[PDB]
RNA sequence: AAGAACCUUACCUGGUCUUGACAUCCACGGAAGUUUUCAGAGAUGAGAAUGUGCCUUCGGGAACCGUGAGACAGGUGCUGC
RNA sequence: CCGGCCGGGAACUCAAAGGAGACUGCCAGUGAUAAACUGGAGGAAGGUGGGGAUGACGUCAAGUCAUCAUGGCCCUUACGACCAGGGCUACACACGUGCUACAAUGGCGCAUACAAAGAGAAGCGACCUCGCGAGAGCAAGCGGACCUCAUAAAGUGCGUCGUAGUCCGGAUUGGAGUCUGCAACUCGACUCCAUGAAGUCGGAAUCGCUAGUAAUCGUGGAUCAGAAUGCCACGGUGAAUAC
């Protein structure tokens, strides 16, 4: 559990950051600020949507948000009427103003964010994660995914004992840094407490 | 008359850009020095890796910052034009000076 | 280690004439990297050495190691569990090595005044072979004859 | 040994210790601080300084003037140990 | 030569020969020199006897041996009469400035006791 | 994570850029060496008369998001696991791992 | 025609000039012997010279930057080494013979975290 | 603990408040804000001058600030087996 | 105006990007004609070229509810919140870990050179002027290949100190100051004057390290208002041993 995270040592490689954007030594403080303040804001509002991932840009002192979601319509509601208000209070901490690019995901069981907030909500209903596990690598395999490995860790229906237990399936070649792979940790709320959802997902050699 | 100091981070990200502005620059009378590719900052920084002792663990980070000359001697009126609001580049620090 | 027989590293030969043999002499003498001065140290017994020995230098000392030169030594090995000295002969390269070792040995030992003239002393002791070098020598054969018995 | 320019001393401290001159000696000062200056006036004050756990008494003497309160104060109590002599 | 307490240096230089007086050291002592004039590699007994009576009252110009031990003795006896934090670590032999007593600070301690 | 300390410092961050970097030359300057050897008598007992926070000085600079006063870094705010965590996550542009 | 070498002794940087008819050395407007042929190890830039004939022959004006001393004086040895090359395997025959050609890197490592200078242990203490 | 002079602080003594230092809910009032004085160790407490801006529904508002209600807030309080 | 100072050149370093290069590829021999190894060659480099990062299955019901988050439990006119002062630095001791030592391969005096890598706009702050000094006054220039921190030191040469608790060492203490910060007593650092402690290379026991390594030298940072012998990083000089 104390092995290195896939994401991080890549970042200079297959993996490029979720905002790119440059600024000077003294700005740079609040816009992170900022970002990590669009990205909780944007991650409550749009939870229930399936949002996988955003994207953050910051040209010319305004910010552009690309936002990759597993659907598209539950973000935008009706004919934009959302966005025009995520773009108003999103801009009011973001500097102003505040560009939004929407994305959809075309093979959304692939992405890790969203496997995992799947089976989050699943557990949350008391489904068995024996099943859920089983089911993800499922819907892996039968994309025809390179590799994947699902681990999970907790309380585990109620066990007074927190478990760690997992089940890959085809290549997965961590230490080459050449594998496409992604990668989550998500953890998941339950009544018994909290249990952590780790998905490793490997999509090609290159 | 114009000495031009962009920087970004990744070097990769950087190069098009620069064969953008270069390539701008050439259409617009062209005029230009030659890039000079400048030396590249590396700041090194050393965090704790443990949210508690674990003293003689830690982990090594750096960032990059590469950084591009341009120089353009002419002060034309199509030079000054063309590096004014064509500079695009996002996540690209463009610095014009004269 | 266990394996490799990995061989001795290249020292630099002694800029005037290439007595690298000294030159060992001149590596193993140097403390906190100072080069220059331990070998200006060197140069300035071996000039105060010749001129008293009427000899040069170099086979100065040449019959100076020679008699200090180490025969045999004694070394754990082979033990009854009661644990006992084992002796036995020297290798080659390890006889003059050992003997410069013994050499410096003998120089940091006893004071007189400057490291120079401890210096000066112990090479004018070795040229009529009655100093602390031909003394440790004895001694180790001391150690042994005794215990030359065994084998 | 510090303060190059001007003595230091918290100012409801002198002024305390202004209107105490001015209408006669009569009981010690309840003051808190340990950070001011002994002043020339202060002397045959018998004002307590706090150690942190209470106020300790000290009679002001002209032969203390530019030391500080705190020092003739002392907070920490070690009283000796136990000596344990066998 | 003869002056302070002792003061009888012999194969010593100037100024380390002037050390000897209890107060003086041995930039105070290069300023005795500077003052003179005398070079500071010469020896206390090759050197003039009048350049040694203006040794005389020239540091008699800086207050040196027993005045010197009086007076700070006569400061230790103060600070002890103060009654200040200062003061009880002289009564106590421990250490004044602020060194831990802890662990270290051993010189000003004494021995150990045990 | 004891918010009423984290209001407690942006209290004295407000309040302290409200007051000094604006009358601090009270100090910086008048209480340096200059003419007014009456006035600075007047000027720090002003200066006493000030409340006990609002200078710079006494601001730990506490981290951003948990507040924690210790291991955090002046170049970003965060404390060193929250930018590290937020470094593995790819937020910080250009913060891979170094090795030469 | 002026010949020429480069050559690089830890992270210090040499420039080596060499030329028909004269024979003195110059190093950085220096004299040979001012700048560093009066300390220890005078000889070693020669040492490759010292297999052939120089006195006359062959005459350098060097530049140096970067490093201490013996990491200039190296320098000017792999500088030398390098701006023998118009006369190229004629000389490198008996010059690699006698190495000198190897560039003799081995620069020095970065200190690792906990280790004092790359390898020193914190004195280990066994509890 | 990548840096305890105060700050930090979780600690001790003493002085302090109980919808509370901070967040959300509502009523009922004031723009907020501003400079200045006194009592007090200080926080607080009592003042004094000063200001009354931001669209329209301009009867309203909204922002900010103050008093009141309880729901709640809060906890470096315990439990890393 | 002997300073690349400026005309002048991109020549060469340097500076980066982007490529080539070393792969047991070639020679010989060995090896069960196997894989593979040994030796050699050329080659900048020869066997994983040097280094770095990357931590399998899992274990230790390892440490962390005091980073954060969290299931419950507990307090909620206090197990919450604000302020002053104090303390976290207390000392009959014991242990762990770092630094300066115990000296003339040295200390001290003058002269004399030679680095790398970092940091700087609520800041880095030249120069000049003042002060033995720490620092003060003014202040150009610098968002930095320009300017500032910012002079490397060990070294090199000569001069002296002439082997003693000594011109070693610098502890401790007394006095006189500087700067920071509301604030330097508790409880800063630095400087100057004075003082010169133990200690004569350290026992039983015990550690690290195989090459640009150990040893030794100095430089820079982050943390920070101030305050490193700690931490992290940089280069200079530069070994011995491997039977």
């Amino acid at each position: 559990g104390q092995k290195v995270h896939p994401n991080g040592i890549r970042l200079g490689i297959v993996k490029p950051w979720n905002s790119t954007w440059f600024a000077n030594t003294k700005e740079f403080a609040d816009n992170l600020d900022s970002d990590f303040k669009v990205r909780q804001y944007l991650t409550k509002e749009l939870a229930k949507a399936s949002v996988s991932r955003i994207v953050i840009e910051r040209p010319a002192k305004s910010i552009r948000v690309t936002i990759h979601t597993a659907r598209p319509g539950i973000v935008i509601g009706k004919k934009g009427e959302d966005v025009e208000k995520l773009r108003k209070v999103v801009a009011d901490i973001a500097g102003v103003p505040a560009q939004i690019n929407i994305a959809e995901v075309r093979k959304p069981e692939l992405d890790a964010k969203l496997v995992a907030d799947s089976i989050t909500s699943q557990l949350e209903r008391r489904v068995m994660f024996r099943r859920a596990m089983k089911r993800a690598v499922q819907n892996a395999m039968r994309l025809g995914a390179k590799g994947i490995k699902v681990e999970v860790s907790g309380r585990l229906g109620g066990a007074e004992i927190a478990r760690t237990e997992w089940y890959r399936e085809g290549r997965v070649p961590l230490h080459t840094l050449r594998a496409d792979i992604d990668y989550n940790t998500s953890e998941a709320h339950t009544t018994y407490g909290v249990i952590g959802v780790k998905v490793w997902i490997f999509k090609g050699e290159i | 008359r114009i000495r031009i100091r962009l920087k970004a981070f990744d070097h990769r990200l950087i190069d098009q850009a620069t064969a953008e502005i270069v390539e701008t620059a050439k259409r617009t009378g062209a005029q230009v020095r030659g890039p000079i590719p400048l030396p590249t900052r590396k700041e090194r920084f050393t965090v704790l890796i443990s949210p508690h002792v674990n003293k003689d663990a830690r982990d090594q980070y750096e960032i990059r910052t590469h950084l591009r000359l341009v120089d353009i001697v002419e002060p034309t009126e199509k030079t000054v034009d063309a590096l004014m609001r064509l500079d695009l580049a996002a996540g690209v620090d463009v610095q014009i000076s004269l | 280690p266990r394996r490799r027989v990995i061989g001795q590293r290249k020292i630099l030969p002694d800029p005037k004439f290439g007595s690298e043999l000294l030159a060992k002499f001149v590596n193993i003498l140097m403390v906190d990297g100072k080069k220059s001065t331990a070998e200006s140290i060197v140069y300035s017994a071996l000039e105060t050495l010749a001129q008293r020995s009427g000899k040069s230098e170099l086979e100065a000392f040449e019959v100076a190691l020679e008699n200090v030169r180490p025969t045999v030594e004694v070394k754990s090995r082979r033990v009854g569990g009661s644990t006992y000295q084992v002796p036995v002969e020297v290798r080659p390269v390890r006889r003059n090595a050992l003997a410069m070792r013994w050499i410096v040995e003998a120089a940091r030992k006893r004071g007189d005044k400057s490291m120079a003239l401890r210096l000066a002393n112990e090479l004018s002791d070795a040229a009529e072979n009655k100093g602390t070098a031909v003394k440790k020598r004895e001694d180790v054969h001391r150690m042994a004859e005794a215990n030359k018995a065994f084998a | 040994r510090s303060l190059k320019k001007g003595p230091f001393i918290d100012l409801h401290l002198l002024k305390k210790v202004e209107k105490a001159v001015e209408s006669g000696d009569k009981k010690p000062l309840r003051t808190w601080s340990r950070r001011s200056t002994i002043f020339p006036n202060m002397i045959g004050l018998t004002i307590a300084v706090h150690n942190g756990r209470q106020h300790v008494p000290v009679f002001v003497t002209d032969e203390m003037v530019g030391h500080k309160l705190g020092e003739f104060a002392p907070t920490r109590t070690y009283r000796g140990h136990a000596a344990d002599k066998k | 030569a003869r002056i302070a307490g002792i003061n009888i240096p012999d194969h010593k230089h100037a100024v380390i020969a002037l050390t000897s007086i209890y107060g003086v050291g041995k930039t105070r002592s290069k300023a005795i020199l500077a003052a003179a004039g005398i070079a500071e590699d010469v020896k206390i007994s090759e050197l003039s006897e009048g350049q040694i009576d203006t040794l005389r009252d020239e540091v008699a110009k800086f207050v040196v041996e027993g005045d010197l031990r009086r007076e700070i003795s006569m400061s230790i006896k103060r600070l002890m009469d103060l009654g200040c934090y200062r003061g009880l670590r002289h009564r106590r032999g421990l250490p004044v400035r602020g060194q831990r007593t802890k662990t270290n600070a051993r010189t000003r301690k004494g021995p150990r006791k045990p | 994570a004891k918010q009423s300390m984290k209001a407690r410092e942006v209290k004295r961050v407000a309040l302290a850029d409200k007051y000094f970097a604006k009358r601090a030359e009270l100090k910086a300057i008048i209480s340096d060496v200059n003419a007014s050897d009456e006035d600075r008598w007047n000027a720090v007992l002003k200066l006493q008369t000030l409340p006990r926070d609002s200078s710079p000085s006494r601001q730990r600079n506490r981290c951003r998001q948990t507040g924690r006063p210790h291991g955090f870094l002046r170049k970003f705010g965060l404390s060193r696991i929250k930018v590290r965590e937020a470094a593995m996550r790819g937020e910080i542009p250009g913060l891979k791992k170094a090795s030469w | 025609n002026q010949y020429y070498g480069t050559g690089r002794r830890k992270s210090s940087a040499a420039r080596v000039f060499i030329k028909p008819g004269n024979g003195k050395i110059v190093i950085n407007q220096r004299s040979l012997e001012q700048y560093f042929g009066r300390e220890t190890a005078r000889m070693v830039v020669r040492q490759p010279l010292e297999l052939v004939d120089m006195v006359e022959k062959l005459d350098l004006y060097i530049t140096v930057k970067g490093g201490g001393i013996s990491g200039q004086a190296g320098a000017i040895r792999h500088g030398i080494t390098r701006a023998l090359m118009e006369y190229d395997e004629s000389l490198r025959s008996e010059l690699r013979k006698a190495g000198f050609v190897t560039r003799d890197a081995r620069q020095v490592e970065r200190k690792k975290v906990g280790l004092r200078k790359a390898r020193r242990r914190p004195q280990f203490s066994k509890r």
